[PDB]
């Protein structure tokens, strides 16, 4: 048994957005689940499958409302800022629990913009680090990679700060200096909301 | 409304260890208690449920136990996929409220941040923008402070720090720390320090550079 959801969401505060939960065998009833960036999990309310009858809990009452169809849905209505978050779809039976793999949903004025990618180099040791500056750009996310994936090892990029109504963040790369800049350092950012790639060469100064 | 306690919030163990984590309702549930796990923001997967019936798949150094409105989940013999966040779910009315949920983090050496900091870039400061990037990288526990400073004074505007999680491979802490400002602003000034303040130092790691050089 799987459950599977609808692909992110981006909507204006306001407006209203559908969001599907389908299972492949389809009893018992389900669940929805919110969870905000880095907070824990908040439970929005369960749908007895059998009766039709949905039961929400007090902040959700309102604007949210639970239908079905094999494809379970959350419809909320009068989206705030606020109501950024993921949400998850849950079912259960037997000795275990189904839950769907989540579905981001971002409520904003923004206006979608593509990434301002920028070389991060040295202003020398047989270990260097180098990185890629990712600025104002929205919504999220945006996948960054170094050598096309070839180097994944000694990498790490850094969670994204809200500044404005756009995202910056930045990646971290170490490489032996015997290998940069002899050999080609270049991160790849890719901003699926604007279908943007970018690609920068990690030139020394 | 019944509410659920959870404790502690944070929790550092190493691999081998065992563990407790609480939750407390504000109610009776008579045992309606689900426990879950969470790693990297991905789908929460059931431990147990009932309060003492491990879920289909879940090792057997997973336990719960209690009755009423206390109970707790015991994790002995700590795995290495056993790191991430728990929460504890009632549903015996509703609303089923989840726990404040517990993060679970690997407890390892301690290990002072390499820093490196960056100038803004020749493309950035061609479009008027100057951005300074320092990196804190690969140190263990996770507090850290930074601090800036311009021509021996600390600078507090125009900062914005990131914290990435404990790394899978080598449980240790990243930060990143970045100081905005205009080319005008930028080039008025000569040196610029990231100064970073951890346990493994009483002195401030720095790492700085200056235009004029």
């Amino acid at each position: 048994i799987q459950l599977v959801q609808s692909g992110p969401e981006l909507k204006k505060p306001g407006e209203t957005v559908r969001i599907s939960c389908k299972a492949s065998d389809y009893t018992s009833g389900m669940q929805w689940v919110q969870q905000m960036p880095g907070k824990g999990l908040k439970w929005i309310g369960w749908l007895n499958t059998q009766s039709g009858v949905p039961e929400y809990a007090e902040d959700f009452k309102g604007r949210f409302a639970f239908s079905l169809e094999t494809t379970a849905y959350l419809q909320i209505n009068n989206l705030k800022n606020e109501d950024t978050a993921t949400y998850f779809c849950a079912t259960w039976g037997g000795n275990s629990a189904y839950w769907g793999q989540g579905t981001t949903l971002t409520v904003s004025s923004a206006k979608t913009t593509p990434p301002s990618v920028y070389p991060l180099a040295p202003g020398t040791n047989s270990m260097v680090t180098l990185g890629c500056l990712v600025k104002g750009y929205f919504p999220e996310p945006v996948t960054v990679t170094w050598n096309s994936g070839s180097l994944s090892s000694g990498v790490h990029t850094f969670p994204a700060v809200l500044q404005s109504d756009l995202y910056t963040l930045s990646s971290s790369v170490t490489v032996p200096s015997s290998t940069w800049p002899s050999e080609t350092v270049t991160c790849n950012v890719a901003h699926p909301a604007s279908s943007t790639k970018v690609d920068k060469k990690i030139v020394p100064r | 409304d019944i509410q659920m306690t959870q404790s502690p919030a944070s929790l550092s163990a190493s691999v081998g260890e065992t563990v407790t984590i609480t939750c407390r309702a504000s109610g009776n549930i008579h045992n309606y208690l689900a426990w879950y796990q969470q790693k990297q923001g991905k789908s929460p997967q059931l431990l147990v449920y009932n309060a003492k019936t491990l879920a289909d798949g879940v090792p057997s150094r997973f336990s719960g136990s209690g009755s009423g409105t206390q109970y707790s989940l015991k994790i002995n013999s700590l795995q290495p996929e056993d790191f991430g966040t728990y929460y504890c779910h009632h549903f015996w009315s509703t609303p089923w409220t989840f726990g404040g949920g517990t993060k679970l983090e690997v407890k390892r050496a301690d290990a002072a941040p390499t820093v490196s900091i960056f100038p803004p870039s020749s493309e950035q400061l061609t479009s008027g923008g100057a951005s300074v990037v320092c990196f804190l990288n690969n140190f263990y526990p996770k507090d850290i402070n930074v601090k800036w400073k311009i021509d021996g004074s600390e600078r507090q505007n125009g900062v914005l720090n990131s914290w990435t999680d404990q790394d899978s491979k080598d449980s240790t802490y990243s930060m990143s720390s970045t100081l905005t400002l205009t080319k005008d602003e930028y080039e008025r000034h000569n040196s610029y320090t990231c100064e970073a303040t951890h346990k493994t130092s009483t002195s401030p790691i720095v790492k700085s550079f200056n235009r004029n050089e």
